[PDB]
RNA sequence: GCAGUGGUGGCCGAGUGGUUAAGGCGUCGGACUUGAAAUCCGAUUCGCUCUGCGAGCGUGGGUUCGAAUCCCACCCACUGCGC
């Protein structure tokens, strides 16, 4: 795996993983949560719901200051969509099953990029107004939740959590496309700076792809509770490989004897709210608690301004 | 409001099992003996004087008088079984000075276990409490035809408005000073009007009845309370 | 479900109350005197179990005592008088009458609480005994103006200003999927952040709810009908057992099952936050289309634990409808409150009040919040005590259990669309200029016309 | 998702095929002591026709006269893997 860019520190180490911080702070609820729900299950509570949803609104308001416009996507799909935004692999390994009434064949979604991917399907858009970028809003249910190691258990690997997404429709002519490429992952960057967090970008290679990418992107960040490198970011170009499934066309018109050109599609998450809040309870540790980031002042509750509190000793 | 009108019927149809149990989980280890009653009572100070304890529980009110003093035969009554048995178990026991007998001193008659104006004294500490507020005329009656005709009978027992009574949680209540404990035994606090014109109503006579006041201090959490007991003694009329 | 005792007329119970209960309800009495054969019948089943194992056990200590000293009206002298080999024989008739017991100990077990689980619970007095919800529920309070009427309902505004998508939704999800989209996302946070400082401030604990229970869990808070038709299921790889929640009020209460609670800290409040799941959305005319009735939506619930005497858990379900109350009107939205009639009360709710906001581009009343007093029928289920010791002789009493939306978003958004409508847009309320970019701090613009013109 | 170890009462923690589920800790009430207490005595899972008997040691089952102890399955943890 490439990496092509350093920010931050990257080496420095500190006393408490997210395992620890988020007990600490009294804001996790794991074994009842494996109660109600099952293994992995969780309640979040009291200061680290206000910190998530913190997190929402600043990369709301920084993807909307860029021209995106918020999206809250359905939480299940219908089967026949599912198929043309998803793999084979992902349906057995990842995809809830959801069961109404008469035995429907719904799916909760993995990730706010396919109900996004198929809310132009089967369109014919006018090159004009081509950058559209969506910035998507929901919960995604993952199945695989499979542990390696304490440093990855807590809220890090969990069954549900809120993904923000950046979702763009391009041009697939001039090299638009690896331009906003470039975009995106520079955005995402400019999110983790801003908020503190030490990272590295990594090219990743041709064996850990998936079908669709042509390149991919992660944005690894420092744990410096945990000594590790976790992805927090993956920016993906996957040019036409879905539009001509879902058939999204480039231009309005079609020439006689001349075959339609589809629209190049790119994703990238910008926050996963859980895993950004085990980098920034890592990264923003002090004796006393953990110091709230500059830019998530304003959206944190007076009282919660300055400093979360440590209320519980470490287990 | 009050306790729910089934469970104080529940309550007085198991009076006696309630204090048998309390004899079963506590064994003799709950109540101290009594080594004040000599010097409160101008009785018992100091020929052949016999007595009898209504309601002796294991002791804890005859055993010390009946040590302190070699010339008195003690008759004993107490409804639950277990404090028998841990009466005649004492070491301290010996039949020819005492004669212990169970009896319900509401439902049973003392004169089938002792002989009518014989005893000279009889003692009530703590056990008209116990007793229904409308069977306590029983106990007076059943008791009024064992003492000689000049002798006299002691009480102390709780009195309005102590501590105790104070303690009780509005779930505990039976009625206007009428109050139960967790293990089903019960308390009511009397007024010297009270147990005056519970007294008179069968045929005694008033000498002293008048409140005792005292307190508990516990240093290590600091407590100080008050406690008021009612003492009295009442006298069969000599003719 | 209710307390056993109080069908047993031979302690302190009397089932005549509950069939007046079952009367104003509206409901079946009868399932009273089904239940109270099928209840004293498991009573003497149940001595001839506990007789029975008495004696196997007493069949399998003397057996452990002649062994180790190396050697049914049975009694135990009796037995110490026989070979192993005849005990054993006794054992083996033993364990066949055990396993008829048995078996019809587990029927009348099932049947006593099939029957039970359809009582409801007491009624509050102040309840209005009716069935026809239109006529007899009563109106307590009104704030504000609930006649004015105004252009538009919200199933045009949320088009033209181009925040829903329904078709693309259908498409995707189906019938009634939908795409909030641009400034409603915005405003649908607001509110959730509007929401959640408040409850904060109040004392709420603000907590974000798995989405899936189990089903060992969800029978416990969940009605028959609801978890029959209402709940949707999931399906992972294996089967499998986990229904999407239909509100937070579901697992919050499963936060403190099987606990004994101590007595100070027990008005425990709860500020929940989930996404809710419900399978029934039918429609009653065009104003109840758009995002009104869909599948999916975001609700914000206040839910509280609390002392089971002293009449505290009324005051608190009086505190709680003044929340929400206090809510709306800092938000600027007419309404009334209304108390809902016996007969369209469910089973755990002893009394029910609901906020009709108006809105004035219907013509109509919706129900926005809906506070209920559930009183112990559900702490009895799941088992949640009031104290942390056992008394000696008396029973175990259970906590109350108050819950009341506070805030289902996309009802709230139509709401705030319908009444904040003007000419050009819609008037962002002062409550929530805080909480909304810049750029959207005072008006959301019209972009599109109206679909019905 | 595998391939290992585990799961005791409100909590800790003993438990050895014949417990009274020990010892603590926490909580809760009762106290009548004249030698009062800088404490003592108790209770503290569910059920029944309650001074007793029955059930309960993650949940269900099996072997045994008898299981909290032995076996199996499932669930949930922790340690290694797959992902
Ligand atoms: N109605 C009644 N007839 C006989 N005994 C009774 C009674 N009501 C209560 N008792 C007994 O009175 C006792 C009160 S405890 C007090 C015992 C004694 N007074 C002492 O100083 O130690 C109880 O043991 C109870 O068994
Ligand atoms: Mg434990
Ligand atoms: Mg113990
Ligand atoms: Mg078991």
């Amino acid at each position: 795996n490439k990496v092509e860019r350093i920010w931050g520190d990257c080496t420095v180490r500190k006393k408490y993983s997210h395992v620890d911080l988020v007990v600490m702070v009294d804001g996790f609820e794991g074994e009842k949560g494996a109660v109600v729900a099952g293994s992995r299950g969780y309640f979040l509570k009291g200061v680290l719901v206000f910190l998530e949803q913190a997190l929402i609104q600043y990369a709301l308001r920084t993807l909307g200051s860029r021209g995106y416009i918020p999206i809250y996507t359905p939480f299940f799909m219908r089967k026949e969509v599912m198929q043309e935004v998803a793999q084979l692999s992902q349906f057995d390994e990842e995809l809830y099953k959801v069961i109404g009434k008469g035995s429907d064949e719904k799916y909760l979604i993995a990730t706010s990029e396919q109900p996004i991917a198929a809310l132009h399907r089967d369109e014919w858009l006018r090159p004009e107004d081509l950058p559209i970028k969506y910035a998507g809003l929901s919960t995604c249910f993952r199945q695989e939740v499979g542990s390696h190691g304490r440093d990855t258990r807590g809220i890090f690997r969990v069954h549900q959590f809120e993904k923000i997404e950046q979702f763009v429709y391009s041009s697939p002519h001039d090299n638009k496309s690896w331009e906003m490429f470039e975009e995106m992952i520079t955005t995402a960057e400019e999110f983790y700076q801003s908020l503190g967090i030490p990272y590295h970008i990594v090219n990743i290679v041709s064996g850990s792809l998936n079908h669709a990418a042509s390149k991919k992107l992660d944005l690894e960040a420092w744990f410096p509770g945990s000594g590790a490198f976790r992805e927090l970011v993956s920016c993906s170009n996957c040019t036409d490989y879905q539009a001509r499934r879902l058939r999204i066309r480039y231009g309005q018109t079609k020439k006689m004897m001349d075959k339609v050109e589809f629209v190049h599609m790119l994703n990238a998450t910008m926050c996963a709210t859980t895993r950004t809040i085990c980098a920034i309870l890592e990264n923003y540790q002090t004796e006393k608690g953990i110091t709230v980031p500059e830019k998530l002042k304003e959206f944190m509750p007076p009282g919660l301004q300055e400093l979360i509190p440590f209320v519980k000793p470490a287990p | 409001t009050l306790v729910s009108d089934f469970k104080q019927q529940k309550l007085e149809q198991e009076a006696q099992k309630n204090w048998d149990l309390f004899y079963k989980r506590n064994s003799t280890n709950f109540f101290k003996d009594r080594h004040w009653t000599t010097r409160e009572f101008e009785e018992l100070r100091s020929q052949k004087l016999t007595m009898l304890e209504a309601g002796c529980g294991v002791g804890n009110c005859l055993f010390p008088l009946l040590e302190e003093d070699p010339n008195i035969f003690a008759y004993a009554c107490d409804f639950s079984p277990r404090a028998i048995e841990y009466v005649k178990q004492n070491p301290l026991y010996d039949t020819e000075r005492c004669k212990v007998f169970q009896c319900d001193l509401t439902k049973d008659d003392l004169l089938d276990h002792v002989p009518p104006e014989s005893v000279d004294v009889v003692m009530l500490i703590f056990v008209l409490s116990a007793v229904h507020p409308d069977k306590m005329h029983l106990v007076l009656q059943n008791i009024y035809k064992v003492l000689k005709p000049g002798k006299s009978v002691l009480f102390r027992d709780y009195g309005l408005y102590d501590h105790a009574m104070l303690r009780f949680k509005a779930s505990s209540k039976l009625g206007e000073n009428f109050y139960v404990r967790q293990d089903g035994t019960r308390s009511y606090f009397f007024t010297d009007d009270f147990l005056a014109q519970l007294f008179m109503d069968t045929g005694y006579e008033e000498v002293v009845n008048e409140y005792v006041f005292r307190e508990t201090v516990n240093k290590k959490e600091g407590l100080c309370v008050p406690r008021v007991f009612l003492q009295s003694k009442f006298l069969k009329p000599p003719k | 479900v209710l307390d056993l005792d109080l069908f047993r007329v031979d302690k302190g119970g009397d089932p005549a109350l509950i069939r007046e209960t079952q009367e104003k309800r509206f409901k079946d009495p009868g399932l009273v005197d089904q239940l109270v054969k099928a209840d004293s019948e498991w009573r003497r089943c149940r001595f001839r179990a506990d007789n029975l194992n008495k004696l196997k056990n007493l069949c399998s200590k003397t057996i452990g005592e002649k062994m180790k000293k190396k050697e049914d009206d049975l009694t135990a002298d009796a037995l110490a008088n026989l070979k192993v080999s005849q005990i054993k024989k006794v054992r083996l008739l033993i364990d066949e009458a055990i396993l008829k017991c048995d078996a019809e100990r587990i029927k009348l077990e099932a049947e006593r609480f099939e029957n039970l689980r359809e009582i409801g619970n007491l009624l509050h007095p102040s309840v209005p005994i009716s069935n026809d919800e239109d006529v007899d529920n009563k109106v307590e309070r009104i704030w504000g103006d609930c006649t004015v009427r105004k252009k538009y309902s919200h199933v045009d505004l949320v088009v033209m200003v181009d925040g829903f998508e329904g078709e693309k939704g259908a498409v995707v999800a189906g019938s009634r999927g939908y795409f909030l989209k641009g400034v409603l996302v915005f405003l649908e946070q607001a509110l959730i952040q509007y929401a959640l400082r408040t409850l904060g401030s109040r004392g709420y604990i603000p907590i974000y709810t798995p989405f899936f229970m189990r089903k060992e869990v969800m029978q416990e808070v969940a009605q028959l009908s609801q978890f029959d038709e209402e709940l949707y299921k999931v399906i992972g790889k294996g089967s499998d057992e986990k229904y999407l929640i239909a509100t937070s009020e579901q697992p919050i209460a499963a936060l403190h099952r099987d606990e004994w609670l101590r007595p100070e800290d027990l008005p425990i409040k709860y500020a929940g936050l989930s996404t809710c799941f419900r399978q029934e959305v039918g429609s009653h005319g065009r104003d109840t289309r758009g995002i009104f009735r869909v599948h999916q939506f975001e609700k914000i619930e206040q839910f509280v634990y609390s002392s089971p005497h002293d009449n505290k858990s009324w005051e608190m379900f009086e505190e709680m409808i003044t929340t929400a109350e206090e809510f709306y009107q800092s938000l600027g939205i007419p309404y009334h409150i209304v108390n809902i009639v016996s007969g369209s009360l469910n089973h755990a709710a002893s009394k029910k009040l609901d906020l009709e906001a108006w809105f004035p581009g219907s013509g109509a009343f919706r129900e926005l919040v809906s506070c209920s007093n559930c009183t112990d029928y559900q702490a009895r289920r799941l088992r949640i005590r009031y104290g942390q010791t056992k008394k000696m002789m008396d029973k175990v009493e259970f906590v109350h259990m108050l819950n009341a939306t506070m805030c289902a978003t996309t009802r709230t958004i139509c709401a705030i669309l319908e009444n904040y409508q003007t000419e050009k847009g819609i008037t962002v309320p002062e409550k929530l200029k805080e909480f909304m970019p810049p750029g959207l701090q005072e008006l959301i613009p019209f972009v599109k016309p109206a679909p019905i013109e």
